């Protein structure tokens, strides 16, 4: 392991996917060291229709995959005669670009969660900023994969395939938490959904700051 | 290739030389060769022979027309240009 | 003349003591064979109606398709071989891509088109190479730069148009044009219009047979670059034939 | 179809085909083509032309001098 | 580069033209004989055209690409020397030669000259815009062995070793006479194998010992290319021969 | 060996045994790229045909990027020089990757373990740097000897006749196979969740789950 | 006629005739039918060769493990081609990891075979391509010209006397949409045939397959499964 | 369309000569008289001078004696546009030679490394090649002085005494006729190189501003290289001029 | 001077001697394994230390040695290996280095032996070997060896070396790979095993 | 003035039905498959005695286990082999094994036909190879024998002639060669052919004979072994 020194940083992002849709709870906030430049930031990237991703570590670092990602869409759909955007291809694409980085001493850091739906399949993928792919069940990034996430899991382990609604309590729950464990936060959060409508991210949404508990 | 053995064919009936020179040995000496550069080849044969004044033209004089033939007479010949407009 | 090993045809820096250049203007001659391509400037889009070529019994959609998405919200559509039109569907959907990547916005149809004729031009200046056999349109919407058509011939001229037609009927085609008010018009009616234009112009030796391809870059789809749903092409498709009668 | 009406043929055969095949012809070649096909099939003995006639007919009018077989393939 | 315009194009003849056109001018005149020993390769060539005012010391025309490899080259028209032409075959067989010494610890055989003047051929015909030199060059020299070599080329690039070859003005009239002078004694005698050269050019056209210039190789040691004067000493004491056998 | 930095850790253990026409391959099901492991799926093995069977493992980055690659070369040598993946594409492989990675430290150690497109069975192992060779006991990872001696002691018995006085059957490869995965997480500290045994052969591929133990 | 002299010569009706020329040399080349389903996409190709006394080479060349192709035309040029698609579907399997749409790949083709007929000096490709490719939007057959426009077809027979075999095409074109594995093949075979005289019936030994699909990957049959689909006999439907 | 134009004058001839260098062979003997003769203790060149009007600068040494090094110097026969390019390069390749060697560089090392470049226009590329024929004299340590000749492909002869340019046959035989093979010295050299440069040239009495006399002579171990001037010239002139009085008697 | 592929010359033959050893020093990675490898039947050569270098530099060699030997039919010579891998690997490194091989043919001037290591040294000397430990080992063989050791009293030499050298010498799963190389032929004598020896002699 | 570039109406190039008359010129070389091994004979057919004649070759080694013999200009399939010697041993670099005759074959079959006369880069043909190659061997797969074309058609043969005697030859050999044929009567075989393009008899100083068999490599036939084959013919 090695990580680049991060500036603005986009940390504790969410992802467990249910049928047919994911739900996501992402920072919609990025503080630039110690000063929050950007509260209103959005980490979700639109690849195409049926498609979204959210990414945490270096925001400034995820700016450079959108772009390769972009042009190479830009071009595939449109025509549509039986070449555009699918699931397999943004994922591995994806991959690559930061395999690509990796060879090199300093490698972009951005540890993404992509749900898509392609031709057949609903696919819940992770992609790192050094590359690796494969299926997913819950993942976290960035901040997310050391301090919630296998209380996470453990809730994930009776049932690994629950509703959208029990997903969103503990998204909702994972705010409060985050101010508690980690200093970088904001309660302005992001949800974002992706499902076969587009992919949603509508702005910041709140709830409690409650770090006001003392109760021993 | 089978064509010019048979161009060798017609032209020794003209002819009163040997039946005993192989025509197929002469066809195989010189390919890439167009019917009047096959009739050349028997009339160079017969240059060497009223030098050496004989009535008849032998394999001696006919082996010698083919190499001479294949090297010499290409870089003059009418095909390479022709060929290229037909 | 045309039968000649110097100059004429083989050049394109020769000049004539009139100033024409021959094998630019035989480039011209060849757009003119295939069928026509027409392509309307509203105030509110670009709707598109094509003739495409059915050159076989065993045919399936988008084959040999004229109708290139260059950007997102630009189509476009060629008239004339189909073969120089690849070649030029690459040159131009890659400078629409690198456009998007770099400004971030929605590329302004009257720089793209500056682009793709000066590489036309390119050619027609050269003895080098030959010049591209076909004509094409670019359409598009977009409201951070409005509705804009133009058109690329094989000399290398961008120029804005408000109605275009390209291939052998436009002569004809564009004077249907003149007696419609298109500038200001629903890119939902034109469609109607496009179709019937068609059916009318073609001819069974222009062209053996053709399948009807409208396209939609407007108020309807929202900016977006796509084929007319089957409904739409259907109902101006009997729109054209109750016209033709 | 004017042309088939002189001699004889198979409606098996047609030129909308040989059209589809290639674009290398005229009409003054398409008189020639079903000419070309009829010294073949008179030389086998047929009061027609048939669609193996035509087939050959179409590579006869055009000239070869070695062939192909695998040459080319 | 700019220019691509056609010099060689393949004929239906099964040939190259220029290659022809070269092999003709190796007919037609340039007399360069090369006899191959027991000890030592000896080559000649006939005509500097030395008009007796011209210098003889400083002129090759027998060059050294190596110390154990020697080419004498031939190729004329009314354009008499084509020294230039040779000249480029000659630096690029120069550096080859000693670049393949450095690599390869064996001394470089004339085996592997000769194949590199037939990928130099060959390499000039499939490049656009570009031409076949007209050369032919009697690679002459030493390998690994210690053992004397003597081999021939043709503008084409193809390569036979031959133990007396002779090449110009009659490639065959006179090679045949020099035939009967090939035998087990002058192959063996080093002395008579420096004559071998000397008294085939003598055929074509007899005297001159300036206009007969002939290099010598013996073992790995350098080229030693030989005085005019011993030449003079040598076609006096050739001409005497040819009385005694006749 | 060398503890992460030129390229991500990725942890995980591989043991490698071979018999005669049977040989298992075993690895840590998880992906990792950070102290954590992100899911147990994984697609570390890739089976290019029945006939051979690659694992490559450690950091995740790497693990991606030459398995693909194997791919490629495996439909390349079927292709030219027609003899089917196997052996053949497991030396190739090797010699490229080991180039690329050893400059820049090797973090992955890819094991091709398989049969010869006209027979014979090879496991073979690299150190990181290029070199094959075949085996009937193999360690790697940085703990690239722990393994190895189980191997060393039970498949070849060289002082030893109480796992087998001869040498092991396919029977006796996979009891021990379960058996050797619940004893690495004992020593081995660098595991979470469960352990991945492929066996291979040339006619039937076998995988199972065990759980840490 | 100078209308053909370099194909940067142009025709005052507006035509490269070098380029239609191109397509003669196709006609040159052995026949070959591209078909597909809604699972497979099906390659029959005829194999000639100059010893019938040792195994015919196949015609039948690799691209990708879903993609195959079958030439009409030139040979060194067909496989010079195909080294160019050859490298792009293996990256693409590398970078993009999909399995490679037809419409993606052929346009490509379409650009580098433009650029020496856009030069002077200079000789088409006169080579006629048939590839089958699966994709996860189904089966595509597309032909490919010797110039860089492409069909998308159900049914395509490219090569030498293509019309017979293309008069069958014309007949089961319905049926085509349907089929398995085994339909496609069978119905290639009768095309196949039709081009060749009515007295000749193929062997097993000059007929190469080249079967991708659904249910596999890429498979070449030489002789192996080839005997099932000959059988069921029918010999030259006018 | 390029073919056409390409008049195919890079083509080899069967008779085994270039057309080029054939042509070029031609604009050589058009020109000027440039004639260089070996001696024994230096070495001489004399060229025509064909700059004469009344109003002249003399911007240059000479418009034809060109000192290419700092121990070599050439005469010019040919064409003045191919010699202005042609100069400066044998300039940078002769001074190059200078820096590694360290020693005056042979006649022959200087013609050969030209030739390439000669040889590479006539055999393709459709390059002219250079109109002018050079004779280069020298003093290099291996053989003693030499003279060098290098023709429009690169053709390479060493020469005690040779001449090309206008009447070069008349030249050269008259030359062979008095001296052959070194039989002379510096002094009586110069005066038979403007005897020579005199009958071949229309005016039969000559001045300095007809003729130009170079000179390179060693001395004291080191090669100097001097443009002789006008003055030095005209004692040459006379020397000859009184020859050829006496010969007629 | 040092291991891992190590020839001294003798008249009628060379001793061809290597190590069969996985990875580093520290531990092997496999037990089974023979690194010694054939890259042309003119002599065996194999190393280990870095395993990548070794291969690369003498797979370049084998391939232009090969090339012109096949092709030329023209024998090449201990001094044209040699020459090969030294102009090679200077070129090609920083892109790590250790090549430990050992070069022999018979040449016109008689038997040559040149020593190759990655330096870029290329010695001649009465035993030198390129790798690690042989380097204490030269001291004790050059006593027991003559300037011409026939191949039979050759193979008793090795034997004896060895056998005390286990003993010393407390790298284990080891073979020693003894090969005689009579010149342009390559033939094994046996592959003998270090723990055997000590026990014979 | 047309070019050489464009197709003909007859629907093929001009500058390659040129090199198949290249072909044609020269020497007649024959390759034969044998299941006991593979056989390449050539004709020397050598004029005068002063000629060294183990020079004359028309036997090239591709590999040390692939022997080729190559027709038409000798010159002009010379720079083919060179470049195939590299790859040979660059094989043995990556594979760690030796090339086989098909992966060989068909990547000098790429560079055969690559011709644009006019703006093509000089790193690539003017115009194409009138060479046809025989490459025969045996290798890991077995023996096998590929014939190589100008054109850059590349088919697998058992027999197969190339020279001026390419249609005749090939012709015959399809009637005496066959699989029911041992390797030595293959031998006998390509002699008898021979003679009619030779200007005289055979013999063991105007035939080189090389045969690649099973375990073994490449051996080229000495005196003796060529004089076995001359006294039954």
């Amino acid at each position: 392991t090695q990580n680049p020194m991060v500036t603005g940083t986009s940390v504790l992002g969410v992802k467990f996917d249910c049928g047919v849709v994911i739900a996501a709870d992402m920072l919609g906030s990025y503080g630039s060291l110690a000063r929050f430049r950007n509260i209103s930031r959005i980490m979700r990237v639109n690849d195409s229709t049926m498609l979204g991703a959210s990414g945490d570590y270096a925001d400034f670092q995820y700016l450079k995959q959108v772009l390769g990602q972009m042009v190479i869409d830009e071009e595939l759909f449109g025509d549509g005669h039986s070449y555009s955007p699918r699931a397999i291809h943004s994922w591995l694409t994806r991959a690559m670009y930061s395999r690509r980085s990796k060879m090199n001493p300093l490698w972009n850091t951005k540890v993404i969660g992509g749900y898509a739906g392609g031709e057949s399949f609903l696919g819940y993928v992770d992609m790192l900023g050094v590359a690796y792919e494969a299926p997913s069940l819950a993942t976290g990034y960035g901040a997310y994969l050391a301090q919630p996430l296998l209380r996470e899991v453990l809730e994930k382990q009776p049932v690994l395939s629950q509703t959208e609604a029990r997903e969103l309590v503990e998204r909702c729950m994972r705010v409060l938490y985050y101010r508690d464990a980690r200093s970088y936060n904001r309660f302005q959060v992001a949800t974002v959904t992706e499902k076969g409508v587009e992919i949603e991210g509508p702005l910041s949404a709140q709830t409690n700051w409650d770090i006001a508990h003392m109760i021993s | 290739l089978e064509g010019r053995t048979h161009i060798f064919k017609i032209h020794a009936r003209s002819m009163s030389v040997e039946r005993d020179i192989r025509f197929e040995l002469l066809a195989r000496l010189c390919p890439n060769s167009t019917g009047a550069e096959i009739r050349s080849v028997c009339t160079e044969a017969g240059m060497f022979a009223i030098r050496a004044r004989r009535k008849i033209a032998t394999e001696k004089d006919f082996l010698e027309a083919v190499n001479k033939v294949i090297k010499s007479y290409a870089k003059f010949s009418a095909t390479p240009r022709y060929m290229t407009y037909n | 003349m045309s039968s000649i090993g110097t100059g004429y045809d083989l050049s394109a820096s020769t000049f004539s003591p009139d100033g024409r250049v021959f094998q630019v203007e035989y480039a011209m001659k060849a757009v003119e064979n295939s069928s026509t391509a027409i392509g309307i400037r509203c105030k509110d889009g670009v709707v598109f109606g094509v003739e495409k070529l059915v050159l076989s019994k065993l045919y399936e959609e988008g084959s040999n398709k004229r109708l290139f998405n260059v950007d997102r919200h630009v189509g476009m559509a060629v008239a004339g071989l189909l073969a120089d039109a690849r070649s030029l569907a690459d040159i131009a959907r890659e400078e629409a891509s690198n456009f998007r990547s770099n400004f971030g916005y929605n590329i302004p149809l009257k720089h793209l088109a500056d682009r793709v004729a000066m590489y036309v031009h390119a050619y027609t200046l050269y003895s080098a190479v030959r010049p591209f056999g076909c004509s094409f349109m670019l359409g598009s919407y977009s409201v951070n730069d409005g509705a804009q058509l133009y058109m690329i011939d094989p000399s290398g001229v961008s120029y804005g148009y408000w109605g275009c037609a390209i291939g052998k009927a436009r002569q004809a085609a564009k004077t249907e044009i003149e007696k419609l008010q298109m500038k200001e018009m629903t890119c939902r009616d034109v469609v109607k219009e496009v179709a019937k234009i068609i059916y009318i112009v073609h001819d069974e030796v222009k062209d053996k047979a053709f399948e009807l391809e409208l396209s939609w870059v407007g108020e309807l789809t929202k900016g977006r670059h796509e084929i007319v749903p089957k409904d739409v092409r259907e109902e101006a498709e009997k729109y054209a034939k109750e016209s033709l009668k | 179809q004017i042309h088939s009406r002189k001699m004889n043929v198979s409606p098996d055969v047609n030129y909308e085909e040989l059209a589809r095949c290639t674009d290398d012809f005229n009409g003054a070649q398409c008189k020639a083509v079903c000419v070309e096909a009829g010294m073949i099939a008179l030389r086998r003995g047929a009061t027609e032309l048939t669609h193996e006639d035509y087939m050959e007919g179409i590579l006869e009018v055009q000239a070869k001098k070695k062939a192909n077989l695998q040459y080319y393939a | 580069m700019s220019y691509d315009r056609a010099i060689t194009v393949f004929s239906p003849d099964g040939h190259l033209f220029q290659v022809e056109y070269a092999q003709e001018a190796v007919k037609k005149g340039s007399t360069a004989v090369g006899v191959r020993g027991r000890d030592i390769v000896v080559l000649g060539v006939e005509k500097k055209s030395v008009a007796k005012l011209q210098d003889e010391r400083t002129v090759r025309k027998i060059c050294a690409l190596d110390d154990n490899v020697c080419m004498a080259f031939a190729v004329v028209a009314s354009v008499s020397g084509l020294t230039a032409d040779a000249r480029i075959v000659i630096n690029r067989a120069r550096v080859e030669c000693q670049s393949h010494r450095l690599t390869v610890g064996d001394p470089v055989t004339v085996e592997y000259i000769t194949r590199y003047i037939a990928s130099l051929k060959q390499r000039y015909t499939q490049s656009n815009g570009r031409r076949p030199f007209g050369i032919s060059a009697l690679i002459v020299g030493f390998d690994f062995d210690g053992t004397p070599r003597l081999y021939q080329t043709d503008p084409s690039g193809t390569y036979h070793a031959w133990k007396a070859n002779a090449i110009g003005r009659g490639a065959k009239s006179v090679r045949e006479f020099l035939e009967k002078n090939y035998t087990d004694d002058a192959i063996e005698t080093d002395d008579l194998t420096i004559k071998l050269v000397i008294k085939a050019l003598l055929e074509v056209v007899q005297s001159g010992g300036k206009n007969i210039e002939l290099a010598v190789m013996r073992r790995d040691q350098p080229l030693k290319i030989l005085s005019p004067e011993e030449i003079e000493k040598y076609v006096a004491e050739i001409e005497k021969e040819k009385e005694e056998n006749e | 060996r060398f503890s992460p930095y030129a390229f991500n850790g990725g942890t995980v253990l591989a043991i490698a045994g071979e018999d005669f026409s049977i040989v298992a391959s075993d690895t840590r099901l998880s992906e990792g790229f950070s102290i954590h492991t992100r899911d147990s799926p994984k697609c570390y093995k890739l089976t290019d045909k029945t006939v051979i069977g690659c694992s490559g493992f450690h950091g995740d980055c790497l693990t991606l990027t030459k398995i693909i690659e194997a791919r490629l070369k495996m439909y390349k040598h079927s292709n030219n020089k027609a003899m089917t993946t196997g052996a053949i594409a497991a030396m190739l492989s090797t010699i490229l990757y080991s180039r690329r990675f050893f400059p820049y430290y090797v973090y992955n150690i890819i094991e091709g373990l398989d049969e010869e497109g006209k027979g014979a069975v090879y496991s073979f192992d690299p150190v990181g740097s290029y070199q094959r060779d075949s085996f009937k006991a193999g360690g790697s990872a940085s703990a690239m000897l722990q393994p190895l001696l189980d191997n060393q002691v039970g498949f070849k018995n060289m002082q030893n006749v109480e796992h087998v006085p001869l040498t092991l059957d396919r029977a006796m490869r996979l009891v021990k196979d379960v058996f050797i995965s619940a004893a690495e997480r004992d020593v081995y500290t660098g595991d979470a969740l469960r352990i991945c045994i492929v066996t291979k052969e040339g006619i039937r591929e076998e995988t199972v789950p065990l759980r840490k133990d | 006629n100078q209308y053909d002299n370099d194909v940067t010569v142009w025709s005052p009706q507006g035509r490269i005739h070098q380029i239609e020329y191109a397509m003669e040399a196709v006609k040159q080349g052995s026949a070959t039918v591209g078909l597909k389903s809604k699972t497979h996409a099906v390659l029959v190709a005829l194999k000639r060769a100059q010893s019938e006394l040792a195994a015919h080479q196949k015609k039948i060349l690799h691209v990708d493990n879903h993609i195959g192709i079958s030439i009409a035309g030139l040979t060194a040029d067909a496989r010079l081609l195909c080294n160019f698609m050859r490298q792009e579907c293996l990256d693409s399997r590398f970078v993009f990891d999909r399995p490679l749409p037809v419409s993606r790949l052929v346009s490509l083709i379409g650009s580098k075979t433009q650029i020496p007929t856009q030069r002077y000096g200079r000789r088409p490709y006169g080579v006629g391509l048939l590839i089958a490719g699966y994709d996860d939007m189904g089966p595509h057959v597309f032909q490919t010209c010797p110039s860089a426009n492409y069909f998308d077809c159900r049914a395509m027979s490219i090569g030498a006397r293509s019309q017979s075999a293309r008069t069958y095409l014309e007949r089961h074109m319905s049926e085509f949409m349907q089929c398995n594995l085994d339909e496609l093949v069978k119905h290639g075979l009768r095309a196949l045939r039709e081009t060749l005289p009515a007295e000749q019936d193929l062997t097993t030994k000059n007929v190469s397959i080249g079967i991708v699909g659904k249910d596999l990957e890429f498979t070449i049959y030489d002789d192996d499964d080839v005997s099932p689909f000959l059988d069921g006999l029918e010999e030259r439907p006018q | 369309m390029s073919r056409r134009y390409d008049s195919r004058t890079t083509i080899f001839s069967p008779e085994g000569r270039l057309y080029q260098v054939e042509y070029a062979m031609e604009a050589i003997g058009h020109a000027g008289t440039c004639l260089g003769i070996l001696a024994n203790d230096g070495v001489l060149l004399a060229a025509e001078r064909r700059n004469i009007h009344k109003l002249l600068d003399e911007v240059f040494f000479s418009e034809k004696i060109y000192k290419l090094n700092e121990d070599m110097a050439c005469s010019v026969a040919g064409i003045t546009s191919d010699a202005n390019v042609l100069t400066n390069e044998l300039r940078l390749i002769a001074q190059r030679y200078l820096l590694q060697y360290q020693e005056p560089i042979p006649c022959e090392q200087l013609v050969t490394a030209l030739c390439d470049i000669k040889q590479a226009y006539t055999q393709f590329g459709g390059k002219r090649p250079f109109g002018v024929s050079l004779l280069y004299i020298g003093w290099d340590k291996h053989y003693g002085f030499q003279l060098y000749q290098s023709d429009p492909s690169g053709n390479y002869g060493g020469w005690k005494a040779t001449c090309i340019g206008n009447n070069s046959a008349a030249a050269v035989s008259m030359l062979k006729q008095d001296y052959k093979e070194g039989e002379m010295t510096l002094k009586s050299a110069l005066a038979l190189a403007v005897k020579v440069l005199n009958k071949t040239m229309d005016v039969s009495k000559l001045s300095a501003e007809k003729v130009e006399i170079a000179t390179l002579t060693r001395e004291n171990g080191k090669t100097v290289i001097r443009v002789l001037k006008q003055k030095e010239v005209e004692q040459l002139i006379k020397k000859h001029e009184e020859e050829e009085a006496k010969a007629e008697r | 001077t040092t291991t891992l592929a190590f020839k001294f010359q003798h008249g009628v033959i060379v001793a061809a001697d290597s190590r069969a050893t996985a990875g580093p020093y520290i531990a092997s990675q496999t037990v089974k394994k023979v690194i010694e490898i054939n890259p042309y039947l003119l002599g065996t050569m194999a190393g280990g230390a870095a395993d990548c270098s070794f291969w690369e530099r003498l797979l370049a060699r084998q391939c232009r040695i090969y090339e012109l030997r096949n092709k030329e039919r023209i024998s090449v010579a201990a001094a044209s290996k040699l020459l090969a891998n030294m102009v090679y690997q200077y070129k090609g490194m920083g892109l790590s280095m250790g090549t430990m091989i050992c070069g022999w043919d018979k040449r016109g001037p008689g038997l040559y032996y040149v020593d190759s290591e990655g330096n870029r040294i290329s010695g001649t000397a009465f035993s030198v070997g390129s790798g690690s430990v042989y380097a204490f080992g030269v001291m004790d063989r050059g006593y027991s060896y003559d300037l011409q050791v026939e191949e039979a009293y050759d193979l008793a030499r090795r034997a004896i070396y060895q056998a005390t050298y286990r003993d010393a010498y407390s790298g284990g799963a080891v073979n020693l790979y003894h090969v005689r190389e009579d010149g342009w032929i390559r033939v094994s004598s046996d592959n003998v095993a270090d723990l055997h020896d000590k026990y014979t002699s | 003035d047309r070019g050489v570039n464009t197709f003909s109406p007859e629907g093929r190039l001009f500058q390659v039905e040129y090199a198949i008359e290249g072909h044609k010129l020269g020497s007649t070389a024959i390759g034969i498959q044998t299941s006991e091994g593979v056989c390449l004979a050539v004709e020397k057919r050598i004029t005068s005695p002063l000629m060294e004649p183990s020079s004359i070759e028309k036997i090239v080694e591709i590999d040390a286990h692939i022997g080729c013999a190559m027709s038409g200009l000798i010159a002009d399939a010379k720079t083919l082999i060179d470049k195939a010697r590299v790859e040979t041993q660059n094989h043995w670099f990556t594979y760690n094994e030796t090339m086989t005759v098909e992966s060989v074959t068909q990547a000098v079959s790429n560079l055969a036909l690559q011709f644009g006369e006019e703006d093509a880069d000089p790193g690539a043909m003017s115009r194409p190879f009138g060479v046809a190659l025989l490459f025969g061997g045996v290798d890991e797969k077995g023996p096998q024998l590929f014939h190589m074309d100008p054109s850059g058609t590349f088919v697998q043969c058992d027999a197969r002639a190339i020279g001026s005697a390419s249609e005749g030859a090939q012709s015959s050999l399809q009637e005496v060669y066959h699989k029911s044929t041992t390797l030595k009567e293959a031998i006998k075989s390509s002699l008898i052919i021979l003679k009619q393009v030779m200007e005289e008899k055979l013999n063991a100083t105007n035939i080189e004979l090389a045969t690649v068999q099973p375990g073994q490599n490449f051996h080229m036939f000495t005196k003796e072994e060529l004089e076995e084959v001359i006294k039954d013919i």
